[PDB]
């Protein structure tokens, strides 16, 4: 269960980074 | 070894017989004598029914391993104690392990790969926010969105710290608070099955005086089953501890390996002796023989003939069960 | 009796190899020793700081799990 | 602590019973309890002072 | 009260039903540290074969 929080938090920041990459393409 | 059936023309063999023989030639009396065996060849004979066969005058004298108890002194007369004995408690020794396996023990072998694995995969999450090139992240992870990764990863390490303590405590307490005995008072209260030898006063001394249930005391026939009732331990039908006299136990340590040790002192120190017919004048004759047999050292010289078996083998010597963090755990 | 956890053969190994890994800070550095106390508090020499953090993280646990193994059974040795 | 009769058999503490009952000779005969542990008790005021 | 020093003794070895009289008279400042390491019992002493 404690490694589930290791999965939910890290996969959340992939989406924020990919939205940053999708905004990197907006320049 | 102490007293036994024999095919020789005397008829019996042992140690107490040759103490009895070597007191006869100190007396001025030519004494005709015979040797009548008493019990079966399957178990020990009940020594309360050996001394009962001296009160009822079937035997004029019981020579053997007869132990002075305060009924046996009341109905027959004994000589002086020619050897000293006491009830001890023999028990398995402390096998306290020591390893780097005992270091890494509080987690499963799969957990040491998951924890070390989810420091690099979490450490690879740093590269998303960011041999010699891979060491650059360790200079950055010494102390935005990447700070929120460090907040959750902090409370992970504040749990793997706070569980590895709780599984190194829960080993180092249950290793101490396991089923232990370090005295006869430990053996009275901890309600484990106790082995004794068959046909003794030790069966009817623990029941009568130490207040032990009759269902805990388990009889045992011979010296091979005195091991198989301790190799199985308190479970699997065996017993926790054997309570025997001291000169029986100093045979059993040498006959076996260095896996047992007398965990207490003698809690009833009486001694052995010859059981005569009551108020027979031979008792004052052989009390003067033995006290002259002892002071001339012949009582010790016979002891080296049969009972030469004595090896200390200090596995543990009243070891303090305390902190004692293993030397190989930090190897 | 406060010092009773970690029996006395394993204290000088701890404080002695405290200086041995402490010597690695001086390698990757009166005036040199005062700056040797700088990085010892908090690259390739910065990777030992990860591992030495793990080592005292267990000695913190083992000293607690030895002291809990004393203050509990000494409430249960009658 | 005791949380059952099996906790009370093994933990070798003195057990109170009431006087003149079968419970004295049922714990001895069946549950294998020592006769020195079972303590008789007369009336309902001493059923408090023994606890 | 003097303890091991000042001429006093460290521990008195007595029989059991004397300790019961002693510990009720005092407060519980003294403890029976172990158990009966030789338990025999009292009795009357008649002359031999009477
Ligand atoms: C005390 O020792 C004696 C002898 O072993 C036992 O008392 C009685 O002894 C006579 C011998 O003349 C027997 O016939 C009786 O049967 C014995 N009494 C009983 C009740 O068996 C007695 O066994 C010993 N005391 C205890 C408590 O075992
Ligand atoms: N000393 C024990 C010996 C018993 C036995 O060898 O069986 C006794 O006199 O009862
Ligand atoms: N039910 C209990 C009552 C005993 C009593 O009241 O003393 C019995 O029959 O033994």
């Amino acid at each position: 269960g404690l490694f589930l929080i290791c999965g939910i938090t890290c996969f959340m920041a992939l989406t924020v980074f990919f939205w940053r990459v999708f905004w990197q393409y907006q320049r | 070894d102490y007293v036994s059936k024999d095919k020789n023309p005397p008829g019996v063999r042992g140690y107490c017989i040759d103490v009895f023989e070597a007191a006869i030639e100190l007396l001025p009396y030519p004494v005709p004598r015979t040797y009548i065996l008493y019990g079966d060849g399957k178990r020990n004979p009940s020594y309360d029914n050996l001394v009962n066969e001296v009160v009822a005058d079937n035997f004029d004298v019981a020579v053997g391993d007869i132990t002075i108890v305060t009924n046996r002194t009341r109905y027959v007369d004994f000589t002086q104690p020619f050897i000293e004995s006491g009830l001890v408690v023999v028990a398995p020794v402390k096998e306290a392990k020591s390893s780097p396996w005992s270091f890494l023990k509080p987690f499963t072998i799969e957990m040491w790969a998951v924890t070390g694995g989810f420091f690099l995969f979490v450490g690879a999450m740093v590269w998303i926010l960011e041999q010699l090139i891979t060491i650059f992240w360790f200079s950055f992870s010494t102390m935005s969105l990447g700070r929120f990764v460090l907040i959750i990863w902090l409370f992970v390490v504040l749990i793997i710290n706070s569980s590895y303590t709780a599984s190194l405590t829960s080993i180092l307490t249950i290793r101490q608070l396991t089923s232990r005995i370090e005295g006869i008072d430990s053996l009275v209260t901890s309600n484990e099955p106790i082995g004794v030898q068959d046909g003794t006063f030790a069966r009817n001394y623990l029941i009568n005086e130490l207040n032990i249930l009759p269902s805990r005391i388990v009889p045992l026939k011979d010296e091979e089953q005195y091991l198989s009732a301790l190799q199985r331990g308190p479970n699997a039908g065996g017993v926790a501890a054997i309570v025997d006299e001291l000169p029986y136990i100093e045979v059993l340590l040498t006959n076996s390996n260095c896996k047992f040790r007398t965990v207490g002192q003698e809690f009833t120190r009486t001694g052995w002796g010859f059981a005569f017919q009551r108020d027979s004048p031979l008792a004052v004759d052989m009390s003067t023989a033995i006290l002259q047999l002892s002071e001339e050292g012949e009582l010790e010289k016979i002891h080296r003939k049969w009972l030469n078996y004595k090896h200390e083998c200090s596995m543990q010597i009243s070891n303090s069960e305390d902190s004692q963090l293993s030397l190989k755990s930090f190897w």
